[PDB]
């Protein structure tokens, strides 16, 4: 599918199967993509997983997962928010009467959107610069940071 | 004219699949009695998956046992009374969340590729189990060149719970490797994923 | 080797024999019980004690931070 | 002017807050003893010599109170709860149901 | 607000009208139990599961009364009296002296 | 073979369970006890019962003929 | 000593030792006499016993006994009256500040006196005619009725 | 000014020789206590014999045990209190009477004579025992021609309790007879009298 990296450039990649968009000390975002028509190189996203990693005292770990035709406004555990009752440090909301949902992680100034478009999912993330770059090295494979490996790209 | 709704609704979690609901009826003589052909109707649902519709139960007692729930899942609960023609609206909704269970599906979408620039290194990506049944505290990656080797003779690589990609270095080129992954949570280890075959360049 | 609720009670009793006078010792008793918690799983004295303490907990009544701290990046994955 | 007897008492574990731990039963018939212990009754038994001496003392000096109506014979019942592993435990609890009252 | 304890009680057999038959002693120290049975005490023991269940019920519904302070352990004493023939009989009477109180 | 005060009490109790209502049965109980009297010589229940009945005897309160009939004679024995 | 019988005649008798003055269905009177000087035939009375025999419903049995220098105003059992509290059917009284006592047996219209004179006792009885004569036969030896046996008499 | 006398004075007879006296002092705090160096003085007497004088006892308790009393005898009892200088007058006097005892002296004054007109008949007169110890319910007359014959081989003649003379008929003339008598009461038989010798004409 069509990737927009943190560094503001576009790429169209196959990246069929499971792929990490982000994989850092605060957040993991994982997508499963699949060919839009059989035997084709062009792909779309049918599963999106997010892990908001535990931030001592702010939220415990929470996990969003959505798939084609199952786009909940809650985390896997049924909850709609993270940790403290008084603090909405992490919360998730339904939007456009259900057609997309958005997650506000105030604790890491990060906003994440997941949407169903026909039979697949789009994803959008807005994240602070420093926290995005927080990933330890040899943890290098994050599509949002580095883009697709060249071999996985449609435009030679 | 309109009947009061029941109050003081509480969940007491009993197991990963089971919660007891109790409630009070201020309508009735206190401490306590049930004397007429009224009944309570109990409803319950969660948010996962998207758009569950409610479940129902009729009960003549001020307590009901809700079974067959998903583990590690928050449920909401409310009660209404009916007496012949008159019913009430629903009670204050009360929440309760089931205990964890060991995971029961394998990790999904196991995807394997060689790393750009370094072919002796491979990368494993996957997705969590759909029946994780609890907070995933880690995974375990298995690999072998002999797909039929007894499982305990495969190479075992432990992995943290919050990462869905991992690197394994220092392999042989032009070599078929096979991979299985498994999930773990606070209650133990889930089943192993199907072996996925990948060949180094 | 098993439920030590008997000790929690005795200790509590001694302290009470001697405002938030009780409440020091109530909160102590309550901690004690929670610590023998899992041993007392089927124990009648424990389960009464638990409600017993929280009964007295009512009379007298006893017992920026996360928001991020200046610019942002954006990543997305789109269908068309 | 009642006189020491057994009276019924059903303990509803929801009503008492034990329904979070007792799988079954929903409650049980515990009964309780209540009533006065006068000049022939505390004599009548089951009663302890002491109870007799006490009620006799009461009869001279009402500053000392009469004997007390209490359970003198009790039975056990079985109940169910869950272990660490959500597996059932059936456990027999002594002295749960009042089978007889008396003065003490 | 006393709480279940043992209190002293000397029974003077002249004062009670047993001095026409008891040669000795003149009286004896019987004691008696008295005092309330609240949330920690009836727990504390000696107490019967029933007493616990009852005091817990009291705490929800005060129509059902608290457990009762009674002798839970007693001792015997010897006394003297005369037979048909004005000869002495020494006889040991069970359950005369309160050695301990509790809630029942 | 020994003190049958237990029977007196039970009988009394039954009759009472069913003005001088009690007093019929009190006087009966009292007779009964006196009849097992000498067997109950050292019996604590008997001696209490005895005072017990007479306690209730208070509340409610319960429970020419010889002169010669016309002349006389005289005899004596004297010293001097 | 000197005897006055019911039949109004005097006699002086030895009658040393124990002798019945009366011995009938209602009353017994018994005297012990002794020689006034040693070796003498003339005697005096040093013990007097009376038995008021039981009259159903009026008095139980009572017994007076007196001897030289012990002249009580009570029966042997310490009592001063017979049977009923309200009825003085039998009672005993001190007289002449102790120097004699008298017994009123209303139930048998009988009055008895006992007196100390120096070292001995005198006795006097007043009794209804019929009751005096009530004695069954072969119970014949009563001095008040028949007098002394001739052999026991001082005046030949 | 003048101290009240003790009240509620009662005798409880315990044996033939022994009665317990109890009394109340309205002076003292009720049900009950003794707290100061006061004392009670108890006195007791009977009427037999003529002119007994009283017996005394000092006691610091509200009960006193009177021992060494004559059997079958009515006694009277009274109590006074003293406290330092002040004493009281005596209480209401209360009476109590000791139980019976088997007699312990023989019959007295056994006197034997032949009957006037019939010499084959003899007459026995006697007087009751001075230690009768109870209502005499009968006597027993023993006689023999051989004074040394074992007592059970003598002729035995029972006799009623209220007669002090008795006739024995049908004897041999010109013959020494010997006589003993004994008393009985509700508690048994007293000792035998000295043998008295008498010779028929
Ligand atoms: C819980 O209890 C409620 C209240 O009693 C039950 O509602 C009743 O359910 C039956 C079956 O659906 C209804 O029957 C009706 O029958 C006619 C034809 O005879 C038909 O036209 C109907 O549309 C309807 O099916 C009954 O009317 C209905 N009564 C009320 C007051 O709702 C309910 O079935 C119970 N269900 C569960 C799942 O606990
Ligand atoms: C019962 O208790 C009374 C009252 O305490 C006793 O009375 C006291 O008895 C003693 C001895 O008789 C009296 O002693 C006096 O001593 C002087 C010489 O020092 C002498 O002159 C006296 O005539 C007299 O003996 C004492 O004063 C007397 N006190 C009173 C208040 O009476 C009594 O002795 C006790 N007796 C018995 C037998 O229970």
């Amino acid at each position: 599918p069509h990737l927009r990296t943190f560094k503001d450039n576009f790429q169209t990649c196959k990246v069929e199967g499971a792929w990490p968009l982000i994989d850092n000390n605060y957040l993991s975002v994982q997508v499963t993509n699949v060919p839009v028509v059989p035997g084709s190189s062009a792909t779309a996203t049918n599963k999106i997983t997010i892990i908001f990693k535990a931030h001592h005292g702010c939220t415990d770990q929470k996990v969003y997962q959505a798939v084609t035709d199952d786009l909940p406004a809650a985390f896997v555990d049924g909850t709609t928010s993270g940790g403290d009752s008084d603090a909405k440090s992490l919360r998730i909301v339904e939007r456009e009467s259900g057609h997309y949902v958005e997650m506000h992680a105030r604790y890491i100034g990060t906003t994440v959107f997941v949407r169903q478009v026909g039979r697949y999912l789009t994803l959008a993330i807005r994240m602070p610069e420093d926290l995005a770059m927080s990933y330890e090295e040899s943890q290098d494979l994050q599509l949002c940071v580095n883009g697709c490996p060249l071999s996985e790209r449609i435009d030679d | 004219t309109p009947m009061m709704p029941p109050v003081g609704v509480q969940a007491s979690i009993l197991s990963h699949d089971t919660i007891r609901i109790t409630w009070a009826d201020n309508s009735l003589p206190k401490h306590q009695k049930i004397t007429d052909s009224r009944y309570y109707t109990v409803r319950w649902k969660t948010n996962i998956p998207a758009n569950t519709k409610y479940k129902n139960a009729n009960a003549t007692t001020l307590s009901y046992l809700v079974t067959g729930l998903k583990p590690n899942t928050l449920y909401e609960f409310s009660v209404m009374v009916t007496k012949g023609r008159r019913s009430s609206t629903w009670s204050m909704t009360a929440h309760g969340a089931t205990f964890e269970l060991v995971p029961t599906s394998p990790p999904k979408d196991v995807t394997v590729v060689s790393k750009e620039g370094k072919p002796r290194t491979i990368i494993v990506n996957w997705q969590p189990p759909s029946e994780a049944n609890g907070k995933i505290t880690g995974y375990i990656i298995y690999y072998s060149t002999d797909v039929n080797a007894e499982i305990h003779d495969w190479v075992i690589e432990p992995v943290v719970g919050n990462r869905l990609t991992h690197q394994i270095q220092e392999l042989t080129l032009d070599t078929p490797y096979y991979f299985k992954i498994q999930a773990r949570n606070s209650k133990g280890m889930g089943p192993m994923s199907e072996a996925v075959q990948f060949r180094t360049p | 080797a098993q439920c030590r609720i008997q000790k929690c009670t005795t200790d509590f009793v001694s302290l009470t024999s001697h405002d938030s006078e009780f409440c020091k010792a109530l909160r102590a008793y309550a901690g004690c019980t929670q610590r023998t918690s899992k041993a007392c799983r089927g124990n009648l004295v424990y389960h009464s004690a638990v409600l017993g303490i929280s009964d007295l907990m009512s009379q007298r009544n006893c017992s920026d931070p996360c928001n991020y701290h200046p610019s942002y990046l954006f990543c997305g994955l789109f269908g068309d | 002017k009642s006189s020491c007897k057994r009276h019924p008492l059903y303990v509803d574990f929801s009503d008492v807050g034990w329904n979070d731990w007792i799988v079954a039963p929903p409650g049980y018939h515990a009964f309780y003893c209540h009533g006065e212990c006068p000049f022939p009754l505390a004599d009548h038994l089951n009663s302890t010599n002491h109870a007799i001496v006490q009620t006799l003392v009461n009869s001279v000096n009402s500053k000392i109170p009469k004997a007390c109506c209490v359970p003198t014979e009790l039975s056990a019942i079985s109940m169910l709860y869950l272990d660490e592993n959500e597996k059932v435990v059936l456990k027999n609890y002594q002295d749960m149901v009042v089978e007889g009252c008396g003065c003490r």
